[PDB]
């Protein structure tokens, strides 16, 4: 595909008609019609109209009698708006009329008409000696050879050139051409040498390579930089031109070699002449910025100029030895042969070298326009790091990146008033076991719980972290753009807390339009608000898990026990408008009307019932525990008493809590209660406290006290902090694998000639980097690139400080970024909720491994990508035996992991245990190589396997992840899992097939009949904020609602020996 | 104000850039003639449109000139001195031949047209009288006619006195290219290395018996006040062909005087040339 | 030189402007959810659509015109990719967003216009992930090298690589290079649409060995060509699938897809050029291919319809105006009726029947008419 | 001009957007990537029309305004 | 300065006094003649302050 496939032509020869179109060249009798005759636009921005004729139109010099149409006073007439279509059209075509070519129509088919003499005669109005020729003899206008069109005028003159004024392509601009162009009378190439030869003796001329009509043509600039942006254009268009003819595709170009040569002009435009013919690898990548095209060219120029290469050097610097030949390479040279031979009496510029190309190996990357890029910052390459300088960042302005704490959470609006359960699993309350409890309990209340949890929970507050979406539905609401939505669906309600106004459906499913000029306010709530919401759901939801509708039924009630404001009720109040008979009312110690304002117990006076009961009580005084006891027991009791389904807070649910208040409607009389603990979606990612749900059954309830529940571990675990939180920071310098940065991340600038090697550097912390230059004429790169633990862990597992440099060297300039817009970066990022469990274990494991001594190895069995690198030492010696895992022996040789690339097998036979090692099987137990759900049988036979198989050991230690069945009956009566599910009674964690569960009774019973050492841990939540902490991720909301009964339902067996 | 105030916010000047970029000053210095032979320009005459400042744009329109730019022709052939390295003086106005109108006059009823509107809008935001604001453009529209019918003698006879005197021996210089947005007289100067150079042109103020002040106020009698033998015709004034020997000889004069005025000094100095020196020691690298 | 004459995005240009010209004045309306009529809505405009209720999108808000969405060559390509991954998961299909929760990858990413169109065109579809991953990837699309890191991980239930490296390089390096792009495009996702570049029966074949070489699970894979690839290229887009059968007749041998690649080879003469005609000589027999077009004087027309008859096999012309006495002709040369016509030196023709047009029986046509140098046909 | 009702949003985006046409602060621009602009100074100077000396310093030095170190933004 | 800022702001009272004095003018029906000489006066003490 070497040789240039194209077929020259002249184009500008062609554009000229036949005489007998002139008569109706402006198409007299029909209105000019746009994208045709012309191609108006404006641009707003600039509010610059652009009018611009088509066909022969396009070339055309305007009389000032032309000027002084109405046509040209349109642009004044609209300094702002768009000139309307029809006044544009009008005058556009009026003057269309107005105007009207000499000319002598003719039957010969050969001939055509000078268009270029004949509109520029005109333009002067004849009075230019070649208008008086035109005026006098109009014939002469008309030509069959079109170089002689000229020739007749020149010796009908007796002048050795005319002088014409070139067009303006817009014809809204009147402002002074930047140079003419001289045509002259040069019939042989003996004549046009010569005319060239003395053109190298005067000033700030130029020529292209060859000319149209086959008559020679000169440009002269009224100044240096006119010759300037004009070489630069047509370096442009040769470099476009060139560019298609080396893919090879037949094109129809008007000439060869489409860029000018210089004959007289300053060095500026002789360094142009140069790197235009270079045709240098730069514009084939986009390297330049083409926004000041002729700059970008000039600082082109000067790279070549000394360029590392030299041979470019040299090809550049002859080039601008001798800019007045026109270099070109040889698949150029043969196309001007085929023109010479085609057309044998052509002219074509005579002063031509004929360079080889010299081929360079460098792709640079490169993406113009919008976009940052998000590079995945490789641990290791083919380049070698010695003691890299440590790389300043600079500081960067709130006017290009923003660090909002948290980041709000994207989310359908159903799924905000989800909500989880776990049901008690204890069949009896020991008194010891109360002795216990109640110790743990006091010794926890007592000294405040986790400060980081503390930090966390009110951090990340619900009410703003739901706010976007909310002040959405507002937003829309507002705008008449919402519709449709059913009289009982989530969605309504998620209306009704959206705007202060009472909504009417017109009809089923179609809402009432806003009367006009009126814009209700957003509905007030307050952080608790959404949370209520979501417990009336949870309530309506409890009563029947069928419905779809959330409306209250007719002739019943519910009441918000904690009130203040309680917009909630209000709300609810105003979701129910449709509904006859729904009494509903706060009724806190510090209630506001419409709330009753009352002290719970209630008066002895009083009568309070319901058929619901939302009690949100917590008092603000700081109190001992007994009082806080007695006080949550009274709560707890007279909303049992109230209601036939309360649904209480806990502020404090220890186990002794909530067994005390299970012993206690044990105790009233005559009326069994079956209970369950429970955790919205709406609710504080971070809080601990739970729902407690009450509800009389008319059997006695098997198993009601709990142990070891979910929502109570996410309590109890946390406790006083060793450590103070970790507070994000944000690295400005980036030392050469330092391994000394906390959690946080790196933000920033850097010189976009810096930016590569601040990438090979941040590569070592930063698992994935965003970056991005400003502006085009911008140097710095701005990056943000947060910190991975995981990274760490595995890029100074040894001392070596391979990086992929050498790539990143291929983005500068234009290859690493654009955005003019702000970005926000979050200090606390979004995570699906089984990323943030699968940190837990890492942390868990990780804590639970630095604590053994003497172990040579880490064996992380289905390992993946070596995803649980975050919880092995930096120095004993990893190993994946994950057949998914992709092999990179480099990789792998210089980070001291080995990788087996091969299926485990189970078999105990086959097994292969070390002393001294740690078996990792986190979640790999449950499915089957190649992803298939494996039968809960054949898993507990192998973990019997693996168990049996570390019997003989020494020492050694698995991590045996897997999912109790416990979990499934609670996901069967929850609503808040979005992600986990229920297929046929098997959980179905993100895109995995859905999988059996084992049962955690059946597999400690199996583990005593081994005789194998054992213990079923679980993540607490101090592993949970040393997660969130480390790698700077908020927890989210509908992932805070289901993380304690997903976590609390996988638990990690270890095995030890 | 406001599109003043967009415009000045762009700079009172501008440099061409080495990439012939504009670069606008930002500031609103007011100009001094010291600043003509600086690299700027005044940022009226740039013809760079701008987003808000458009009328100021379009009235700086009517200041283009009306000319065509000559090549200095026979001053080439008869082998007379020329700074340029192509001689090209910028005639004004272009001769009109055969036209029922003439384009200059023309030109100037456009621009008055635009002039009649600017004012008209000031006359109205000044809720000035209907009878002032007519008699404003009663006054636009007889400069008008006065410019029609003194153009017909201005394109047809001075521009052959503009094109002759183009050719004179002693006007070597440039001087204009007819774009006032780039053009800049060629800054010739005589360096002397041991010395300081001498610019030729120099804002010296010296003011050559008056010469170098300019009243703009001489274009009033033009257009009306005097009287050409082209519009005379109803009486035919027979035009005058002066003897070019006049001042062909007074060209030669001053020619051939300052030709030898400079003998004694050049030969001098022709003498002395080598005679420039530097200290230099000279350290001995070997024995002997 | 056809492959680059004729690139598909300016090929199918014409109806996608279309499209956005009737989107633009509100004149489209009804289409179904999945409908390919939506996927190319979706592709001819930069904003985001969105129904109504079934069938019926919503109207344009006052005053706003959004710009016709971006596409560089290879976009409506990447979308029949898509398209086909839709078709081969069943073929039952007539809707064609992804199901909820299953995301795509298309491998090969610059600005990658193809994964924006696609998000846009499943905005009502919950949880679907869509991303660009290339070296040369601009956001959205991640920015990273292929093969994957061993760090990353990279997962979907379909991936569309288009990887094709720029730099000039040594068959063994395409070669282990398209191996480990298709062998982590494999790995990766349970349907893979692999672009092969050079589709060599080596080629193909060594990847179906390399496939057969991954241990537990059998491949079964197709070769594949969409619409909108460009009419020429001789690339080829295999199928990667696990089957939980063997795959008998595993391995190509002279398929349609990889013949059109191998068949081809360095040519011995020069392609051949159109030309433009403008002397019709009679019975010359020396034209090549390409066609006539011009103009004559309306008495000499007969006469050139005569002797063009030789060449050209159906003529077009007209005179433009009733005042304008030339007729314009075009007519195109085609080599069955040269192979006929110069069977023998008769020259016989219907010049009597042509001479009765005169003048105003040969065509009138006020409007510029555009002939193509290469015209379509079935 | 609107003493009763809201003014027109069309009004209010394109006098304000003709304004913010109008201001220009004085600044040079550089590579260093430590430098900040110290936009009080040059909002300041820029309000007096450059006449205090503070206006003076800038319209004479602007690149006085950039710097590295916040604090010697003022010490300059 | 090119211009002096005093002399602005007595601009653009006289801007806002030149508005006031008009709607006046205009309610009590005055001739166009006087209101215009107002704000030519209005003017002449804008250039007598420069
Ligand atoms: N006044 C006038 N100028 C013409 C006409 N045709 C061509 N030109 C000018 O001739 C110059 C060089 O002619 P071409 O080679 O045909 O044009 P070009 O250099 O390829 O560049 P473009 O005109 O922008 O397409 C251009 O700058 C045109 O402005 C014409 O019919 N009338
Ligand atoms: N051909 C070519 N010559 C150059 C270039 N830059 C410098 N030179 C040579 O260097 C001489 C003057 O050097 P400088 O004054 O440093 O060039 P400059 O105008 O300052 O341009 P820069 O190098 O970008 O600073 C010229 O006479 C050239 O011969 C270039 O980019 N291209
Ligand atoms: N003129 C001017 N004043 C500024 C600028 N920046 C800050 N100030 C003033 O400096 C004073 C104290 O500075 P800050 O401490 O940053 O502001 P603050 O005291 O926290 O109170 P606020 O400015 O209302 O946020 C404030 O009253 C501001 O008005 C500035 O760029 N230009
Ligand atoms: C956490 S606040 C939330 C209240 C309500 N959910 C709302 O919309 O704001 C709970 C309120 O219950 C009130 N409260 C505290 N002790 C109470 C008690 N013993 N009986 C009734 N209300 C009480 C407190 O004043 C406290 O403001
Ligand atoms: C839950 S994933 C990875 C575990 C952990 N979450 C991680 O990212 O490192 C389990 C992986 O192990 C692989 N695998 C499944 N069965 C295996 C087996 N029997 N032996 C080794 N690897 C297996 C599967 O390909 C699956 O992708
Ligand atoms: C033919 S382009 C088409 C890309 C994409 N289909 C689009 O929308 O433009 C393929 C791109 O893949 C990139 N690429 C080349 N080699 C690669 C590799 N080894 N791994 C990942 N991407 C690669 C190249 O930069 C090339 O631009
Ligand atoms: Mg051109």
């Amino acid at each position: 595909m070497w040789h240039y496939t194209s077929i020259n032509n002249d184009t500008r020869v062609a554009l000229d008609p036949k005489p007998n179109q002139i008569r109706t060249i402006t198409k007299p009798n029909t209105v000019p019609q746009l994208g045709t005759d012309y191609l108006y636009t404006f641009n707003s921005q600039r509010r610059s109209h652009t009018l611009r004729l088509l066909g022969p139109f396009q070339y055309f010099n305007f009389s000032e009698t032309d000027r002084g149409h109405p046509l040209f006073r349109l642009p004044l007439k609209y300094p702002s708006k768009a000139i309307p279509a029809d006044e544009l059209i009008d005058n556009l075509h009026s003057w269309m009329r107005s105007v009207h070519l000499l000319h002598v129509r003719s039957e010969d088919n050969t001939l055509r008409y000078n268009w270029m003499l004949g509109v520029y005669a005109r333009s002067t109005n004849y009075t230019t000696p070649v208008g008086q020729l035109v005026v006098n003899a109009p014939a002469i206008l008309n030509y069959s050879n079109p170089q002689d069109a000229f020739n007749s005028v020149f010796v009908a003159l007796g002048i050795d050139y005319i002088d014409i004024p070139i067009t303006n392509s817009n014809i809204f601009d009147d402002s002074s051409t930047p140079y003419n162009v001289r045509i002259w009378h040069a019939p042989t190439m003996t004549e046009v040498n010569h005319i060239l030869a003395l053109m190298r003796k005067s000033t700030l001329v130029s020529t292209h390579s060859s000319w149209h009509w086959n008559v020679l043509h000169t440009f002269h600039y009224r100044s240096e930089s006119d010759m300037i942006d004009h070489f630069a254009a047509k370096i442009l268009e040769d470099w476009r031109q060139k560019e298609k003819l080396d893919k090879g595709a037949l094109v129809e170009a008007d000439r060869v070699i489409q860029r000018l040569i210089p004959l007289s002009s300053s060095t500026y435009v002789q360094r142009l002449a140069a790197i235009g013919a270079l045709y240098p690898n730069e514009f084939t990548e986009n390297v330049l910025d083409l926004s000041r095209l002729s700059t970008a060219l000039l600082q082109l120029s000067d790279t070549y100029y000394q360029h590392a290469n030299d041979q470019l050097r040299r090809l550049y610097r002859r080039m601008y030895n001798d800019s007045r030949t026109l270099y070109m390479t040889q698949r150029h040279q043969e196309l001007l042969l085929a023109q010479i031979t085609a057309d044998p009496n052509i002219l074509l510029y005579p002063y031509t070298y004929i360079f080889t190309t010299i081929p360079t190996s460098m792709n640079y990357i490169s993406n113009t326009g919008q976009g940052r890029i998000k590079h995945s910052l490789t641990v290791t390459g083919a380049t070698e790091h010695d003691t890299v300088a440590d790389i300043v960042l600079g500081q960067t302005g709130e006017d290009v990146i923003t660090i909002s704490m948290v980041e709000p959470m994207s989310i359908a609006v159903e799924d905000m008033y989800g909500y989880v359960l776990d049901t008690p699993t204890r069949d009896i309350w020991p008194a010891d076991e109360q002795i216990e409890q109640k110790g743990d309990a006091v010794a926890l209340y007592d000294t405040k719980t986790s400060r980081a949890l503390g930090m966390f929970n009110n951090t990340v507050r619900i009410d703003d972290l739901l706010s976007p979406l909310l002040s959405l539905v507002y937003r829309t609401y507002i705008k008449g753009d919402t519709m449709t939505m059913t009289q009982g669906s989530l969605d309504h309600l998620t209306l009704c807390a959206a705007v202060d106004s009472d909504i009417t459906f017109v009809g089923n499913r179609m809402i009432a339009p806003l009367p006009e000029g009126y814009i209700p306010k957003p509905m007030h709530r307050n952080n608790s608000t959404m949370k209520m919401l979501s417990l009336y759901v949870a309530l309506k939801k409890l009563e029947n898990f069928a419905t779809n509708s959330y409306l209250m039924a007719p002739d019943t009630s519910i009441i918000l026990l904690g009130a203040e404001r309680e917009p909630a009720v209000n709300i609810l109040r105003r979701f129910n408008r449709n509904v006859s008979n729904v009494r509903i009312i706060g009724m806190g110690d510090r209630a506001v009307e419409p709330n009753i304002r009352v002290r719970v117990p209630f008066p002895i006076d009083k009568n309070i019932s319901a058929d619901f009961i939302i009690c949100d009580i917590n008092s603000y005084e700081d109190q001992s525990f007994e009082s806080m006891f007695s006080e949550t027991i009274s709560v707890v009791t007279t909303c049992a008493s109230a209601a036939t389904r309360a649904l209480v807070k806990i502020n404090h649910p220890s186990e002794y809590m909530i067994n005390s208040v299970i012993e206690r409607l044990s105790q009233l009389g005559g009326v069994f209660y079956h209970t369950a603990l429970l955790k919205t979606a709406s609710q504080n990612p971070y809080s601990y406290e739970t729902y407690i749900y009450i509800t009389p059954i008319a059997a006695a309830v098997r198993f009601p006290f709990y142990s070891n529940s979910a929502m109570i571990n996410r309590y109890m675990t946390a406790v006083a902090d060793d450590e103070m939180p970790i507070i994000p920071s944000i690295h400005t310098v980036i030392k050469g694998h330092s391994n000394t940065y906390s959690p946080g991340l790196f933000c920033g600038c850097v010189d976009v000639q810096s930016a590569p090697l601040a990438l090979s550097q941040l590569k070592s912390y930063c698992s994935e980097a965003t970056t991005w230059r400003v502006d085009s004429d911008d140097n710095l790169v701005n990056i943000i690139a947060r910190i991975d633990p995981a990274r760490i862990a595995l890029e100074f597992r040894t001392r070596s400080n391979t990086s992929a440099y050498h790539e990143y060297q291929r983005y500068v300039p234009n290859g690493l970024g654009f955005k003019v817009r702000k970005t926000r970066e979050f200090r606390y990022m979004h995570r699906e909720v089984t990323f943030i469990h699968k940190l837990m274990m890492y942390a868990l494991i990780r804590e639970q491994i630095s604590l053994t001594e003497n172990m040579t190895q880490v064996v992380s069995i289905g390992g993946r990508n070596l995803a649980d690198i975050s919880v092995v030492p930096l120095n004993m010696k990893y190993v994946v035996i994950d057949p998914a895992t992709r092999i990179e022996t480099l990789t792998q040789e210089k980070k001291n992991i080995e990788v087996q690339s091969r299926p485990f097998q189970f078999d105990a036979a086959n097994m292969d245990l070390e002393n001294n090692s740690i078996y990792l099987f986190i979640a790999v137990i449950m499915n089957e190589p190649n992803g298939a759900a494996t039968p809960a049988r054949m898993q507990m036979d192998k973990i019997r396997n693996v168990a049996t198989a570390m019997l003989t050991r020494t020492n050694c230690v698995a991590y045996i992840s897997f999912y109790e069945a416990g979990i499934i009956t609670r996901l069967d009566q929850s609503t808040a899992h979005k992600t986990i599910r229920v297929e046929e009674g098997r959980l179905k964690v993100a895109n995995y097939v859905p999988v059996d569960t084992l049962v955690e009774a059946d597999v400690t019973l199996m583990l005593r009949d081994i005789g194998i050492t054992h213990e079923i841990i679980r993540p607490s939540t101090p592993e949970l904020i040393d997660a969130c902490s480390n790698y700077g991720i908020r927890l989210g909301s509908t992932g805070g609602a289901v993380l304690d009964v997903f976590n609390h339902y996988s638990p990690v067996i270890k095995l030890v020996r | 104000p406001v599109e003043y105030g967009i415009f000045v916010q762009r700079g009172a000047t501008y440099t061409i850039n080495a990439a012939g970029e504009f670069e606008f000053s930002g500031r609103n210095e007011k100009w001094d003639q010291a600043l003509y032979l600086s690299e700027h320009f005044p940022a009226l005459f740039s013809d760079v449109p701008l987003a808000g400042a458009n009328t100021i744009i379009a009235i700086m329109r009517l200041f283009t000139p009306q000319g065509f730019l000559r090549t200095d022709d026979l001053a080439i052939a008869a082998n007379f001195p020329r700074a340029s390295r192509n001689p090209q003086t910028y005639i004004p106005y272009t001769n009109q031949r055969g036209t029922v109108t003439n384009e200059f006059a023309s030109r100037f009823r456009t621009i008055v047209a635009t002039l009649a509107n600017v004012v008209n809008e000031r006359a109205v935001q000044d809720d000035m009288q209907k009878a002032t604001r007519s008699c404003t453009k009663q006054w636009l529209r007889h400069l008008e006619t006065q410019f029609d019918n003194i153009a017909v003698a201005h394109t047809d006879h001075l521009s052959v006195v503009y094109a002759t005197m183009s050719n004179f021996m002693l006007n070597f210089t440039n001087n204009f290219s007819g774009n006032h947005a780039t053009f800049k007289p060629d800054q010739y100067v005589i360096t002397s290395p041991e010395g300081s150079y001498k610019p030729i042109i120099e804002r010296q103020g010296e003011t050559v018996d008056g010469l170098t002040i300019i009243d703009t106020s001489i274009v009033w009698p033009i257009l009306c006040q005097c009287t050409y033998p082209l519009v005379r015709q109803s009486i035919m004034e027979e035009i005058v062909y002066p003897d070019p020997s006049t001042t062909l000889s007074q060209s030669l004069s001053v020619a051939q005087v300052l030709s030898k005025l400079t003998l004694p000094d050049a030969f001098i100095n022709m003498i002395l040339s080598g005679g420039d020196s530097v200290v230099m020691r000279t350290y001995q690298t070997e024995a002997d």
